[PDB]
């Protein structure tokens, strides 16, 4: 009774915290943690993963966010909005003594039917792959502050994924470990660019290394270049004053030989995850080797795939077969800093996006906003179909669920219809956020959809219920199915819990 | 300290309370509880034992009722809610006999008589059958009030199959070592994606990138020790007097790892599953040799693997002969979800299988796992016992009817005591009904008569919205669970009943 | 947590405040702020970025406005006050459009349109010129509201000269790596004594008294390591069994330093600049050899020196060959103020110069340095861009006039938004005036008309006590600074405008 | 204010104060839903007013004049 | 407290318009805050409002619509 009432409310609360960010008239959130760290964003997953939620139900609603984010990438604000709907609706049904088991089944059945509908009303991406995908990329950018440059960012998002996308069984596959995305402040948004290669935010380890190497043999280590001290308690015993220099020379030789090995195998560049001893640094430098250090592991992998290298952790056995390849490696100043660009990679299905923003917190959102597009054009590409956005498909699923409800009649039907009303949350939010009258738009929305206008959504700019695919607001089918999936799974969980104790 | 009446009524009050905490989780239309600690945090379950092990019980007496759920669970698997609810009811029913003047002991003797008697009626009215047809039925019912989706039939089938695939026969009887069924889980959304692997699954990746992505006709070596540089038990120190030696010593190390790998290759083993760590240089050469290695393998697993593939767990690589290597048609790493896992299939010994559970969220996978375990345990028992009972209040209603009759054929005070046990048994039907939202009393009234007219199998039919034929609906309670529930409950109820002074 | 209106108006209020904190430092008749911490203490400056980096901002939103000063500074050098004041005004102007009902987003879109448009008008009306004549003008203006004395013309000239002396030409365009201009300072009272050294100055003394006070035609060796007794990475111990050896071991040490010095002499190097330490015995012999050495040289410097003299930074003295030595006609120590400093002049590479700043107090030298940097940065930019704008409210007044016209040629809501951006731009003229102590409103009224009649270059003439021809007065704003100021401001203004709930 | 309802219903008729309260909660709980959909409280108030009017009409319609059974009818009421 | 004074006056002196006079005083003070920030002196602002109001006090009296028939008296009421 109460545990439930309390849970449902706590949950709905989180939903609302995110509702206002849905769509093109979406608003953003400012989040300041304990440490005073500020995150000003629109990305609902971030807003959620960020906020300080305590109520267990609230944590469960947030569990939704991350999961929707995980599988698809776009639609976490959507998933949350629906989970609140379903919960707020079940709240009504619960008052009429409808058993939470009935509500859970009904919700489950409606959900199933909802995904079917999306498949039905979906549309295979035809030969318009280019402009279709572009239209998708843009709609994504429309909610984010990146809208400012949605045209350029969308082209970049489209270009980047198209590049790393392998069309195998007449079907595409996109490995994101082929798209390196870096953010560097001190440039306008429009300045964001696509760099064929893998940019690493690291400069050469020593003043004397060259600023550019052409036709580079990239040696990738996952071990530091330093003298190896044995595993056993080892001690040097000097009884003759002469031995002192002999020992010191031997230690320098060991390092001078590590460099020799890497060099002997034809390595031109040495990118290591670990540290490079200062003396070893001298040697590489002297050998004319461009070497970076303490590089990010994630980056290490990307350089691997790109250059066809192998991450050697046993320098003594670094073979020529272990060398990556790139047309040229060069240190370039990206504004204030110096970055290392490995261009002309052996594997051309590897590319980088350099997000530019005048300010830290600005470029940070810019980076989040783009990742959202990538995930979209990618998810779309893979799926192969798309659905009309702007609440059209929601209004559609809402429409079809009211029918199915009449078929699978009973108390089940009450739950199925509420599920419909809940899905309608999207059009309401979208309208609300712009300024449109929810109840009026929703009524007109229902009309058109009743009359079989499966693509009539809310053009939040004109306030009219137009053709969403026409005006170009479209989204990958994958986004919609999960949101409804993650959303109903939260509602059902919270809905079975009749007591919460410690 | 509390003496007499105070202590007793107080004790019965405690038990009653802890008992109601789980009452609403009983049956199909059951609910779940959400327990939240301080760090790990939210745990949402329908499982009786869980809700209690995690629950913070303070009152001694309540701690005792909790003990029966943990026992019911580890001893019989299913029935943890029942045994708790039943102990609460036997203590509650006794409180009346107590007020009337009946002595705790004679009450304890009535419960003995009653339970011993019921322990015969059920075994008398128990229904034999071992066919997959009913094994499947035991399963479906064990998964009821749980949040498993609509896939239950699919899950039931996995369970029946796993049990049957590991059920062995010895001197005439069938044995099912549930330990041969390895259940695991992985967040990936699906629940239908729950794979039934005819082998052993290990949540581990191969230690080194260059290692074979898959290994056919594998000679599997299980290793107790860590493929790392070991140090002599008696403290050692190395004194280098010549600069040259500094390298020689660094080489001994390398050549050490090379040989470890050599011993391994020499045995014929091409797959190395190490319970402990593996050094990066050892990895270099295992990879160079093309051996698929996995480090820090769980001992629990090291053991199942030993049993499934027939390998001997060896520590000293010097005793790593071809004689102690296990067999598997294929040892392959495959990415299940976000995680990469090692699949060992075609094991020398077929009586070893896995159930890789999928489902989303996280909170949903854990529970689905908990549900699948109750199912696995009871299907297993039933496979061995070959007997079962009519579920959903049926068995109870019958026992209650017969026991109230046996009561009359007993003395004065003890009769009162056994009539009390008869009523306590009706707590289950009443509960299933209450939760379903139907009318307890009438349900009971109707259920009594139908069972009285001889309809053994009429249980509480939530669908028919009242009573109904459990035979048809196929709701079957495994024998062993009923009995341990009854016996556990009586033993603990008696324990608490005699306590006249708590200090 | 604050939602909607509360959050927004509150946020605009925050930005506005932080923005006014620096408002009075704008322009010639600017004022200074005095920030005092807990230990270091008093910092008196006119620099926007400084007053803010040092300021203890607490409010999140305010921290964001501060971010733009740090960016403006590190990215474009001049304009930190402007970008802050402008962000404050765009957020302020928006608060009206907000109250009327206009949606934050469309406002954000107006600012886009507006700024993108202004980003063209300026580039349209920008005035090309790269002659020293105007480079000198950019300088004079960059040093205005700052406490530099009356020497500005002298300082402007030093800057133009330094920039020109390091400006290189590549594929047709001129590049000016400001890093080749080493600026330093030393308390000695003068400001006119600010020397322009055609070389690299190092605030360091020679390590040993007997070392040459000056070195002509110097072969310069830059050293990464410390000329000190090194110990083997693997712990060592020396066991002396014979009393005699105790001396032998003490000698190895000496002979060690002798050789280090020998390697150095053998290379031809007569000047040793060591990034690390130098042992007293090493010093003994470097001095005996007559080599000018300097220890613990700053890596920043080690690098500039390497670049200026063409030397290679060597660690292992075994790779100290004549091939890696740098060149300088003279390496001489000279006492600048109370301090002795090492002057490296006649470097192999001429595109490396210094500006040794003098001035007294301390508080005056630091700021004069800060002023000279703004000047150096903008003169450099201008050298590359070859374009500039009419300073003192001129550019703004024009942009505002044109943008208010472009506004009409735009939609309903967005127009309102762009008219708002037009007004925000007038904040600069108004500010320059206010500080000067003149009448904002009339100044603006007069300035509008003159610019309207086509007088692009009429700015706020503090001298004429009102408006005037900036062309004549030579007040010129570098292009790159205006644009980054405008773009930075719009991006950050938008960021804050969308925040409807701060938690 | 809700209690103000009780006394007034009590005042005029005498039986039905629990009824009046139950409905006032209904109407309020329902308006709570409508209010979420941006339905203006003026619209809700008019709608409520109009429905109410119609509701009393209906009662008059579905009512039944007490005939010659005054005795047993009244007894049944009591 | 001063803004409140105008509602009490509006009420006792003219009966209707108490909300309007308050809302309007709030807006004239608000609008002035801009002119203030730009540098305009409170007094000249006070003189603008005089001019303006004195002017409006004529336009309305110019554009006012005469009529005393019950037909419109009824309209004023509604
Ligand atoms: N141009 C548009 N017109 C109307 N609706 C749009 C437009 N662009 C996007 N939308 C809708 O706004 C919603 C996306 O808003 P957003 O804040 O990005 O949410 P989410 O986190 O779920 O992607 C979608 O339902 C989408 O179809
Ligand atoms: N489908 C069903 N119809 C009627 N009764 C059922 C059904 N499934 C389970 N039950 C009954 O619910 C009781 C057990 O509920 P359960 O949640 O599994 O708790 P426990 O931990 O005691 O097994 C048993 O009497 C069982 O027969
Ligand atoms: N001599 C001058 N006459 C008129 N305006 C000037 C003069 N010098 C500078 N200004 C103006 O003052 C503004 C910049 O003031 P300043 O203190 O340098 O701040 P900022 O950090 O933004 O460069 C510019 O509009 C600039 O043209
Ligand atoms: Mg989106
Ligand atoms: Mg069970
Ligand atoms: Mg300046």
């Amino acid at each position: 009774k109460d545990a439930m009432k309390e849970n449902i409310e706590a949950a709905i609360a989180i939903s609302n915290s995110v509702r206002s960010s849905l769509g093109p008239r979406g608003m953003d959130k400012m989040l300041v943690d304990s440490l005073g760290d500020i995150v000003i964003t629109n990305d609902g997953v971030t807003i959620l993963k960020e906020m300080d939620v305590e109520h267990p139900a609230a944590k469960m609603m947030v569990e939704v966010s991350k999961t929707q984010d995980s599988f698809v990438g776009d639609g976490t604000t959507t998933a949350v909005i629906i989970a609140g709907g379903l919960l707020q609706q079940a709240q009504g049904l619960i008052n009429q003594n409808v058993h939470p088991t009935v509500i859970s089944e009904g919700y489950r059945m409606a959900s199933e039917e909802a995904k079917r509908v999306i498949d039905e009303i979906s549309t295979k991406i035809g030969a318009d792959e280019k402009a279709l995908l572009l239209k998708m990329a843009q709609t994504s950018l429309n909610s984010k502050s990146a809208s400012v440059a949605k045209d350029k960012l969308a082209e970049i998002s489209y270009e980047a994924v198209k590049s790393v996308a392998e069309l195998r069984d007449g079907k595409y596959y996109v490995d994101f470990d082929n798209i390196q995305v870096v953010k560097k402040q001190g440039g306008a948004i429009d300045d964001t660019q696509l760099i064929n290669g893998i940019i690493v935010d690291k400069e050469k380890v020593h003043p004397g290394m060259p600023d550019v190497v052409k036709d580079a043999k990239i040696a990738l280590l996952d071990a530091p270049l330093e003298i190896k001290k044995p595993e056993f308690d080892t001690n040097l015993r000097i009884e003759d004053p002469s031995m002192i220099q002999k020992f010191l020379a031997q230690e320098e030789n060991m390092l001078r030989e590590m460099v020799d090995k890497i060099k002997s195998v034809g390595a031109n560049v040495v990118i290591t995850q670990k540290g490079i001893d200062d003396m070893a640094q001298h040697y590489l430098s002297r050998a004319g080797i461009y070497a970076v250090r303490r590089v990010k592991k994630s980056d290490m992998d990307k350089l691997a795939k790109a250059t066809g290298a192998s991450i050697v952790s046993t320098i003594d056995e670094i073979s020529s077969s272990d060398l990556g390849t790139a047309e040229r490696v060069e240190q370039v100043k990206v504004g204030e800093d110096y970055m290392t660009f490995v261009t002309g990679c052996k594997n051309p299905k590897a590319v980088s996006i350099l997000v530019r923003g005048e300010t830290e917190h600005v470029v940070d959102e810019m980076e989040r906003s783009i990742t959202d597009s990538l995930h979209v054009v990618a998810s779309a590409l893979e799926d192969g179909a798309y659905a009309a956005g702007g609440g059209a498909t929601a209004a559609e699923i809402a429409f079809r669920l009211r029918s199915y409800a009449q078929k699978i009649g009973g108390r089940q039907q009450l739950a199925i219809e509420k599920f419909a009303d809940a899905i309608e949350e999207i059009p309401r939010a979208l309208a609300e956020n712009a300024g449109l009258d929810p109840i009026d738009i929703l009524l007109k929305l229902r009309a058109e959809h009743a009359k079989g206008n499966k693509t009539y959504g809310i053009n939040v700019f004109t306030g009219e219920i137009e053709d969403m695919v026409k005006n170009g607001v479209i989204e990958p089918i994958r986004v919609g199915k999960q949101a409804i999936e993650s959303a109903t799974e939260a509602a059902i969980m919270i809905l079975r819990i009749d007591d919460v104790i410690a | 300290r509390e003496q007499g009446k105070n202590a007793q009524r107080n004790n019965i009050e405690a038990a009653k309370a802890i008992a109601d905490a789980v009452r609403t989780t009983l049956g199909p239309k059951g609910m779940d509880k959400m327990l939240v600690d301080s760090i790990g945090d939210i745990i949402i379950s329908n499982d009786g034992a869980t809700i209690l092990k995690e629950m913070d019980v303070e009152h001694p007496t309540a701690k005792m009722i909790v003990e029966v759920s943990k026992a019911q669970d580890t001893a019989v698997g299913d029935g943890t809610t029942t045994a708790v609810v039943l102990s609460g009811e036997l203590l509650k029913q006794a409180e009346t006999l107590l007020d009337q003047g009946v002595h705790p002991t004679v009450i304890s003797n009535g419960y003995r008589l009653a339970v011993n008697e019921a322990r015969k009626i059920i075994d008398e009215i128990a229904e034999k059958s071992t066919d997959d047809a009913t094994l499947r039925k035991i399963a479906l019912t064990a998964l009821s009030g749980k949040n498993t989706g609509l896939s239950n039939d699919f899950l039931a089938d996995l369970v029946v199959k796993a049990v049957n695939a590991v059920a062995e026969v010895r001197d005439g009887k069938t044995i099912v070592d549930t330990a041969n069924i390895k259940v695991d889980k992985k967040n990936g959304g699906s629940v239908n994606d729950t794979q039934f692997i005819s082998g052993i699954v290990i949540d581990k990746e191969k230690v080194h990138s260059k290692m074979p992505d898959v290994v056919k006709n594998a000679k599997i070596a299980l290793i107790d020790s860590a493929l790392e540089i070991k140090k002599t038990e008696i403290e050692a120190k190395v004194q280098i007097s010549d600069p040259s030696k500094i390298q020689d010593f660094l080489n001994q190390e390398t050549n050490t790892f090379k040989q470890m790998v050599e011993k391994i290759k020499k045995s014929g083993a091409n797959v190395v599953l190490c319970q402990k760590g593996i050094d990066d240089v050892a990895q270099h050469y295992l990879a160079k040799e093309g051996i698929y290695a996995v480090r820090r393998v769980k001992k629990s697993d090291m053991e199942k693997l030993a049993k499934a593939t027939g390998a001997k767990i060896v520590t000293d690589l010097d005793d790593l002969t071809p004689s102690v290597l296990g067999e598997a048609e294929t040892v392959e790493e495959r990415k299940i979800g976000d995680d990469r896992m090692t699949f060992v299939m075609g094991c020398k010994n077929p009586k070893a299988v896995s159930i890789l559970i999928r489902g989303g969220t996280d909170h949903v996978v854990s529970e689905v796992e908990r549900a699948l375990n109750d199912a696995i345990r009871v299907v297993a028992i039933t496979k061995e016992d070959g007997k079962f009972l009519w579920g959903g209040g049926a068995v109870e209603a019958e026992l209650a009817m017969r026991l109230a009759k046996y009561a009359n054929s007993v003395g004065g005070r003890e009769q009162l005591a056994i009539e009390a046990f008869a009523k306590a048994l009706e707590i289950i039907p009443r509960t299933l009904a209450e939760n379903a939202g139907i009318d307890p009393i009438n349900t009971l009234i109707k259920l009594k008569a139908d069972d009285e007219k001889g309809r053994i199998s009429v249980g509480v039919d939530l669908d028919n919205n009242g009573v109904g034929d459990m035979k048809a609906k196929g709701v079957v309670d495994p024998l062993r669970v009923k009995t341990h529930a009854l016996e556990s409950a009586v033993e603990v109820a008696t324990m608490i009943l005699r306590i006249d002074d708590v200090i």
